[PDB]
């Protein structure tokens, strides 16, 4: 039931990371600034804006049960804000190196980070934002990383040394690594979030967008039609689509059944660096982000 | 060289 239809967008700073609030009708953008803004799209009024660095801030996520925001800059530190009160709970300086992703597990107090130092590092703000266990076995950045939402013990990381690594909590080895044959890297990876396909997916340089079999391990598909950097590609939650945004400018729609291409959006804010899923999505740009109804 | 700098 595609009828795409422009909910709130606003010009800003190139926006690298984004998120969905879970109950209130709020976006988070991290600016490539050191700016942070929280806006209602429904009333297109700011509820909250921060200046964290003057370093970008790449990473940030709602930790809607603890009511904070948590982000993560090139300056290496993460940092974590009630978002009410608007103070600053904690400031901490994660890696030696920029932080390129934050994942938030779904039920248990962790926190994942990762990072250019080619690691990725688990927080338990239960434990005083003690650091629990790094994640090492990759040899370049690494620019994602995602909780399997079916069994959130497990994660994912997505890396510039061309692969995904799927780790257990606890464990110091992957419990496998993906050659993804995308040799320009992997910049992000994805779940499928429902229990009928054991699905990954991943996004490169090399232009490419592909899904992958967890379980086998194998390649399933493999979208092309992005004529620069895929920055990201997701499943979207509830509709059977996957949404892909380039460096070429554009939001691609595919359906998640033939995989073909259903729609091309160029929304006229220069590259797209990032996504989120609420049939709200939102993705930022080099010069704003953009909340879209697609049903 | 730091990449994806931008």
């Amino acid at each position: 039931k595609l009828d795409i239809k422009k909910t709130f967008s606003n010009r800003s700073d190139r926006v690298k990371g984004i998120d969905f609030h879970p109950t209130e009708p709020w976006v988070l953008t991290t600016l490539y600034s050191g700016r942070v803004e929280i806006w209602n799209y429904e009333t297109q009024v700011e509820v909250r804006s921060i200046q964290v660095t003057e370093t970008p801030v790449r990473a940030g996520k709602f930790i809607a049960r603890k009511n904070w925001i948590i982000v993560g800059s090139d300056d290496f530190r993460i940092r974590v804000f009630n978002y009410n009160t608007g103070e600053k709970v904690v400031d901490f300086e994660a890696h030696p190196d920029y932080i390129r992703s934050i994942a938030v597990h779904p039920t248990k107090p962790y926190v994942l980070s990762g990072s250019d130092d080619l690691t990725v590092k688990l927080w338990n703000w239960e434990n005083n934002w003690a650091l629990e266990q790094t994640f090492e076995g990759h040899e370049h950045f690494v620019m994602c990383v995602a909780f399997n939402p079916k069994d959130p013990s497990t994660f994912a990381s997505g890396c510039l040394d061309r692969t995904v690594k799927v780790w257990s909590l606890g464990q110091s080895t992957p419990n496998f690594t993906l050659t993804t044959g995308q040799e320009r890297g992997v910049n992000y990876v994805d779940y499928y979030p429902l229990p009928d396909k054991p699905y990954m997916i991943t996004a490169s340089d090399d232009l490419t967008i592909k899904i992958w079999d967890y379980q086998t391990k194998s390649c399933v598909a493999t979208l092309e039609g992005h004529m620069s950097n895929v920055s990201f590609a997701v499943f979207h939650p509830t509709l059977p689509i996957i949404i892909s945004g380039s460096e070429d400018g554009t939001l691609k729609i595919w359906n998640s059944s033939t995989y073909k291409v259903e729609k091309t959006l160029n929304v006229g804010l220069e590259r797209s660096w990032c996504i989120a899923t609420h049939n709200y999505i939102a993705s930022g740009f080099d010069n704003g982000f953009t909340v879209l109804s697609l049903g | 060289v730091k990449l994806h700098y931008t």
